[PDB]
């Protein structure tokens, strides 16, 4: 297309899931070139989608693969290769260097920010139609962080959650309001949410919602809305008793709006959810503990209602499986009445629940919605650690 | 809700074989594997590895890859534990636990064990003899009174007074082995008004030698 896109529809019905997207890049690997990457994402141009990670600059065989469980180094950067193509060393295109990322496309052309740099001379330099257009310096000077999942665009406009400053506590979480690439205004965190990490987000009918991370007491996560139009925010948490985090606590019978809900402290997983009234879906891995399984539940009113329980369900990877990071995309270029409704599980694979290698990789499903009522499978990453060896 | 019982405690001379069952109740049986944990006697937990109830495969301690097989009736929602050829220093309690995630980090829900003890030992049933006092007031207006149970291989044994039906002040000692068997006994204290009075009595089943024995303690003082 060759004009702004404008968030004009709004959601389709969600009735089951169907797969779109199947990557099988750790079971390939094994014998191909295929690039150990990590944070793994899905993002619609006008034209195609493509699946975006973040590399670490090896092939998951050779032997520099020794030591990726580390997050972030100078040979990390942010990639793009074909819808179900694994991350191969051939067909790979680098959007930019950096080790945390978001990427999204206004309509005309697309945005791409790398963020950089040691803990404490963070940087994030916004990257518009492949070329470096603006660069953030770091602001509270402890990670510099962002979404790892696209950002989306009304209008030219497109919203980015970046937060710097502890983990463990307060941090410094900001919005920003691109255009061409540019800042037009940003603002602090405002409403009713601690911490902000990793913000999933999709936007219909002119507004933009995000479910993100609360690293610092979250169990429930914090949602931010945001109207690219008017550049405001609001945040809060979801309402539900079906905590969503992970780890988490057993979930509840009355969940928590405005706070935390309290028991896992500290730690979390990037999640998402498509908070439509009663066509809410929630992702969330099976296991409590652990990034195992991945399940998505029909929870009715799930933001506004702290009794919110399941009605409808459906099992993506199984709990003897391992799941990992997810966030949502949607294909704005679709034609139709509606919004079909995607996310994607991030299946990580190595250390170090499974130290026997030495490398931390990791594969993409990805599904999105339809109004039939499909039948269920599941989707293993599938490779035997045990031919690695 | 969620139940796993496990078989009975078997005797095996060495070099046998045992199949231990781990039967599962509350939960869909294919979304959660199974841990199997040893519990020696003295040494404290261990973990024996785990079975993808999904799948099928198993991983296994180093410890135990070897004379340890682990198999499920999945369709019976049953895990088993199988230990071939038995050496004597593997008598100890196994307990299944379901395993919460992927590996069974987390054993939420554990079975109640089944105790092996590996023994060239021939089962032996037990004498029960009735312990009466020749009396000195235990404590005041309080007769204590007891039940031994010599002689017996393997153990368990279940000493109930009248039925179970006598629960307060009861005390039942945890039996000791010399050298081939064992020995166990205990005692019961009720008031003077209740014995000789009503009728005490020290019900004693050996399941193993398909002993039950009811010994009244008659008042002989
Ligand atoms: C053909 O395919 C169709 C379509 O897929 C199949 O039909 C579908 O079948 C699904 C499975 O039966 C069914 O999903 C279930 O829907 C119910 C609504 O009636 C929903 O409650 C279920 O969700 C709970 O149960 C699952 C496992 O069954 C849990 O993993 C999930 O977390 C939900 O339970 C937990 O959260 C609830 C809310 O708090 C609690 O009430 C519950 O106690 C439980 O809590 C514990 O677990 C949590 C982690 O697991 C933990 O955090 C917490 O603290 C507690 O410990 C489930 O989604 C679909 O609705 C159904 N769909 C359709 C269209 O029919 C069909 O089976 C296939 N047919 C054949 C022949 O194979
Ligand atoms: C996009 O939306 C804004 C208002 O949200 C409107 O003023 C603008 O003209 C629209 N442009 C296109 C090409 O849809
Ligand atoms: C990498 O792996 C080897 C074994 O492959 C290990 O011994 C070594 O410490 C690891 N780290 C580095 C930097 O080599
Ligand atoms: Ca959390």
């Amino acid at each position: 297309i060759r004009d702004f896109n404008n968030l004009t529809k709004g959601l389709c019905t969600i009735n089951s899931w169907h797969i779109y997207g199947k990557d099988n890049a750790v079971r390939i690997g094994e014998d191909s070139d295929v690039l150990v990457t990590r944070e793994p994402y899905v993002s619609c141009d006008p034209d195609e989608c493509r699946f975006y990670a973040l590399s670490q600059g090896t092939t998951i065989r050779g032997k520099h693969s020794n030591g990726t469980i580390h997050d972030r180094s100078q040979y990390r950067a942010l990639i793009s290769w074909p819808l179900s193509s694994p991350p191969t060393v051939y067909n790979s295109r680098v959007e930019c260097i950096g080790w945390s990322s978001t990427s999204c496309h206004d309509g005309k052309t697309r945005m791409s920010i790398c963020i950089s740099g040691p803990n404490n001379n963070a940087s994030a330099v916004i990257w518009y139609n492949r070329r470096p257009v603006t660069e953030i310096n770091t602001w509270a000077r402890n990670i510099l962080r962002t979404q790892e999942s696209e950002c989306v665009c009304h209008n030219g406009v497109c919203p980015v959650v970046f937060t710097d400053g502890s983990a463990t506590g307060p941090a410094e979480t900001r919005i920003y309001y691109f255009k061409e690439g540019k800042i037009l205004k940003w603002e602090p965190l405002a409403g009713t949410a601690k911490h902000i990490e990793e913000c999933s987000c999709y936007g219909e009918r002119a507004e933009i919602t995000c479910t993100c991370r609360d690293n610092w007491q979250g169990s429930n996560r914090p949602v931010i809305r945001i109207d690219p139009v008017a550049m405001t925010h609001t945040s809060q948490y979801i309402c539900s008793p079906v905590l969503t985090d992970n780890p988490r606590p057993n979930d509840p019978t009355v969940g928590k709006c405005n706070d935390p809900y309290p028991g896992n402290n500290n730690n979390g997983v990037k999640g998402f959810s498509y908070l439509d009234g009663v066509n809410t879906w929630l992702g969330r891995t099976i296991s409590i503990a652990s990034r195992s399984g991945y399940e998505m539940l029909k929870v009715p009113n799930a933001l506004t209602d702290d009794k919110s329980k399941p009605t409808q369900g459906q099992t993506i990877v199984l709990n003897t499986d391992w799941s990992g990071y997810s966030g949502s995309f949607m294909d704005y270029w679709a034609e139709g009445e509606c919004y079909r409704a995607c996310f994607y599980v991030e299946l990580i694979r190595g250390r170090p629940k499974e130290d026997k290698v030495w490398w931390t990789s990791n594969s993409i499903v990805s599904m999105c919605s339809s109004t039939e009522f499909l039948g269920q499978w599941d989707w293993p990453d599938g490779a035997k650690i045990e031919y690695f060896l | 809700q969620i139940q796993l019982v496990q078989s009975g405690p078997e005797l095996k001379k060495p070099g046998e074989t045992v199949k231990i069952s781990c039967k599962a109740s509350g939960y869909t049986f294919t979304n959660y594997g199974m841990n199997w944990v040893k519990q020696a006697p003295g040494k404290g937990l261990k973990w024996m590895g785990w079975i993808n109830t999904n799948t099928g495969e198993p991983t296994y301690g180093e410890e135990f890859k070897g004379r340890f097989a682990f198999s499920l009736e999945t369709s019976a929602s049953t895990a088993n534990l199988q230990i071939n050829n038995l050496k004597n220093e593997d008598t100890a309690t196994f307990f299944c636990a379901r395993g919460e995630d992927n590996f069974g980090s987390l054993s939420d829900y554990w079975g109640q064990g089944t105790t092996v003890t590996v023994s060239s030992a021939k089962t032996t049933a037990p004498s029960v003899y009735p312990l009466a006092p020749v009396c000195g007031d235990t404590t005041g207006s309080s007769v204590t009174l007891g039940c031994l149970v010599k002689g017996y291989f393997p153990e368990p044994v279940t000493l109930t007074w009248n039925s179970g039906s006598l629960s307060s002040g009861v005390h039942t000692f945890p039996a000791v082995l010399q050298s081939d068997l064992y020995t166990l006994s205990s005692s019961v204290t009720v008031t003077s008004s209740t014995w000789p009075s009503q009728s005490i009595t020290c019900n004693v089943a050996h399941p193993a030698s398909s002993t039950k024995v009811d010994k009244k303690i008659e008042p002989r003082g």
